[PDB]
RNA sequence: AUUUAGUUGGGCACUCUAGCGAGACUGCCGGUGACAAACCGGAGGAAGGUGGGGAUGACGUCAAAUCAUCAUGCCCCUUAUGACCUGGGCUACACACGUGCUACAAUGGGAAGUACAACGAGUCGCUAGACCGCGAGGUCAUGCAAAUCUCUUAAAGCUUCUCUCAGUUCGGAUUGCAGGCUGCAACUCGCCUGCAUGAAGCCGGAAUCGCUAGUAAUCGCGGAUCAGCACGCCGCGGUGAA
């Protein structure tokens, strides 16, 4: 519930801008905690921080609503 | 308790039969306080009682007391270590007690889908030797005198 | 841990949620009456003094 | 007219020794005045356990007590105005004035 | 005309009671008998102390009553009630004293303990 | 077999009745009898051909199906198969708020 | 008299508010008792046998608990076991034990209409009224630093219909979808609403717990800490037992 749309940092966006034409970098270190997904994200490549490790992780369209949250499971259970 | 014997709270009589018993026969229904819906169905009770061979409304309760009330129980008065419980006369207000305890408090067991035909017609099948609860006081009067001799000299 | 800690909670706050309630004269961060801001045991003991004006002790 | 004021304190004796010398300065150069009309004193409770780490099945607490009087006063002169401003004290009692 | 006074409390419940002759009700609030009163059966409740005194009537019963539970301020009403017949003629006062319906219950809600569940139910405490 | 998908018992009335579907609570029940003018009726269902018709139609217009099942599970399907944190804990049965639970297996499970 | 209405004219009559006061002490009589302490009844009264509760905890016991409220004998660390910030965690779960909440339905569920409390809180705090919404609620706004304005018209209550003994119109967990609110931000990890879903569970062995009357049992309400979050804690009141 989050009424008044998505929620995204502005100091997310700035790590590079210039692979929209071009095919896409690897190296996306972040914390990658607060910020949802909305549809100028897709089909990136991103180095999600679950606390110790910024784990990459890439985008499918469809990985599309929740944050990125699920992709930084901090249980360790094995 | 330990020290002396404690009192007994004698009761108020009703708003309409002036009955301490029938007083008593509410408050052993009344669950959590609910005194107006136990005493409501009681007056149900007593409507139902007029109507299906109607006789008199309160010997039909007094015979209800007649065919369930005891006279014999036996108690553990052991002394030196055994097992010797002796058939001991009853109070006579633990007495009607238990006839209050075996008409109502057995009364949960009838079964049936209207909520007083397990109250109403049931205290009308107490009051001419029908009831189970009848047969309850025959049997506690069979396991009775079951020592009637190596007990009564106690 | 703490000297350094309640010279923090003396400072404006980075943000709203961050500017809690410990006791003055000692530190405790649990049991604080934000009215006194004392901490329950500390106000007992001030409480006996006659040295907190209001309280007395409660009896009906 | 023109004139009500309280009384708030913490002890009744107090409170009713300052309000009948008040009562006394009252119709001095005035008339008129309303007595100490009473009010439901206001009451809180608090909690303190008896420990200082464990043992929260023993407890202690306390209490504030805020003792409230209340005197009007009716058709009053302009002298006891000035003659007011000139009664200060005591200091354990806060007044309340209105006009 | 003249009226008869008298006052009745019980369980945190106050009463006044304002008797004149009348024929023999109660309005209460400025409402009937039994619309404020509801369908408890308490008349005969209230008309005990008319059952020693004036057997039944004819009194109409003005009162006030507020506060408290619906059974505790209708207890209150027989108290001023009887007050009220104390105050008509003394010779009552032994029908009263043999019949109560005088003294004030002064049995109200029991004081906490801090550290009970309630008044004196104390806490499962399991042995071992 | 019987009205509308399977199984529409009679011997108890309309609002009853027709809860014992996949796809009916309370409201969606007493919107469509108010949708075409009926009771309860009465406590036995003794309806008619055009009414039994026209609450039978009434529920085509909604997702009252034994593929609402299986919408289900392709809802639970997209769930589990991202990547998914959630799919792994979802056939652990413990809700996306989290209920931290060490003994809150024996709503599902009964690890006794 | 008036007005919807104790409102406005008026009174302090009743009630209430709370200061100063009176009142219950074996006080009188009768029996029991060595005639003594004392025990049992009676009259009077609001309560008669320390009227009902609370606060109040001796000598001492257990090297019981506490350096993690505080102070501190001694010992150790000091470009660090000290300090700043981001993100995570104390909220995991193959398991066993303790404490509470909700049910296993007919003294009941569901729908309709219909009454009576007490304590306390309120300035960046409680919201009157109005409009709209299935709702959590949204907007304009009026009173309120207080016996005045709000929280707030309490639930069990009462009258009609209903269902007809079923794993059930009992039950209400679990799960998708849609939302609402404070927070810079509800994934890890807040509460609440609506739709769709509907599991166990028909009174629980051995054993074990609390309680002698406004008590036990049931039902609501308020407060602390608090942006937000309570089945916990503290307090009050209704019905009222064997
Ligand atoms: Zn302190």
């Amino acid at each position: 519930s989050l009424k008044k749309g998505p929620f995204v940092d502005d100091h997310l966006m700035k790590k590079v801008e210039a692979q929209q034409g071009a095919e896409k970098k690897k190296v996306i270190k972040t914390w990658s905690r607060r910020s949802t997904i909305f549809p100028s994200f897709v089909g990136f490549t991103i180095a999600v921080y679950d606390g110790r490790k910024h784990v990459p992780v890439y985008i499918q369209e469809d990985m599309v609503g929740h944050k990125l949250g699920e992709f930084a499971p901090t249980r360790t259970y094995r | 308790p330990r020290k002396g014997p404690v009192a007994k709270r004698d009761v108020l009589p009703d708003p309409i039969y002036n009955s301490k018993l029938v007083t008593r026969l509410i408050n052993r229904v009344m669950v959590d306080g609910k005194r107006g819906i136990a005493a409501n169905i009681i007056y149900n009770s007593f409507d139902i009682i007029k109507e299906s061979t109607g006789n008199d409304p309160l010997e039909v309760f007094e015979q209800a007391m007649k065919n369930v009330m005891p006279v014999l129980e036996v108690k553990a008065r052991r002394v030196g270590g055994s097992n010797y419980q002796v058939p001991v006369e009853v109070r006579p207000e633990r007495r009607t007690t238990l006839g209050l305890r075996w008409v109502v408090n057995y009364a949960r067991l009838r079964g049936e889908h209207t909520m007083e035909e397990r109250l109403a017609k049931e205290i009308m099948d107490a009051a001419n030797n029908t009831g189970a609860s009848v047969k309850k006081r025959e049997d506690t009067h069979k396991m009775a005198d079951a020592n009637r001799a190596f007990a009564h000299y106690r | 841990a703490k000297k350094s800690m309640i010279a923090k909670n003396k400072r404006p706050a980075k943000h709203s949620t961050q500017a809690y309630t410990r006791c003055e004269r000692c530190g405790r961060p649990h049991s604080v009456y934000r009215k006194f801001h004392l901490c329950r045991i500390c106000f007992r003991e001030l409480a006996y003094k006659g040295q907190i004006p209001g309280v007395k002790k409660a009896s009906w | 007219q023109k004139i009500r004021i309280r009384l708030k304190a913490y002890e009744h004796r107090i409170l009713d020794q300052s309000a009948d010398k008040i009562v006394e300065t009252a119709k001095r150069t005035g008339a008129d005045v309303s007595g100490p009309i009473p009010l439901p004193t206001e009451r809180s409770l608090y909690t303190v356990i008896r420990a200082t780490h464990k043992y929260k099945d023993s407890r202690e607490q306390f209490e504030m007590r805020t003792h409230k009087r209340l005197i009007d006063i009716v058709n009053p002169t302009p002298k006891t105005v000035d003659a007011l401003m000139k009664l200060d004290l005591p200091s354990g009692v806060n007044i309340e004035i209105k006009l | 005309q003249v009226q008869y006074s008298g006052t009745g409390r019980r369980k945190n419940a106050v009463a006044r009671v304002r008797l004149v002759p009348g024929t023999g009700k109660i309005t209460v609030n400025k409402k009937d008998v039994e619309e404020y009163i509801p369908h408890a059966d308490l008349r005969e409740v209230i008309n005990q102390p008319f059952g020693v005194t004036e057997t039944k009537g004819a009194y109409d019963v003005i009162v006030n009553v507020n506060g408290g539970g619906y059974a505790g301020q209708s207890g209150a009403i027989r108290h001023g009630i009887a007050r009220a017949l104390l105050q008509v003629d003394p010779d009552f006062r032994s029908a009263l004293k043999r019949a109560g319906l005088l003294t004030r219950d002064a049995r109200m809600v029991e004081r906490k303990k801090p550290g009970l569940k309630k008044a004196r139910k104390a806490s499962q405490f399991s042995k071992r | 077999a019987r009205i509308a998908g399977v199984d529409i018992p009679r011997d108890k009335r309309v609002v009853v009745s027709l809860t014992y579907i996949y796809g009916i609570g309370n409201t969606t029940a007493k919107k469509v009898l108010a949708n075409v003018g009926v009771s309860e009726d009465v406590r036995v269902r003794d309806l008619t051909n055009e009414q039994t018709d026209a609450i039978r139609a009434e529920i085509d217009k909604l997702k009252v199906e034994g593929d609402l099942r299986r919408e289900v599970n392709l809802n639970i399907k997209r769930l589990m198969e991202i990547g998914s944190y959630r799919g792994i804990r979802h056939r652990r049965g413990l809700p996306t708020r989290g209920q931290n639970t060490k003994n809150n297996a024996r709503t599902r499970k009964g690890p006794t």
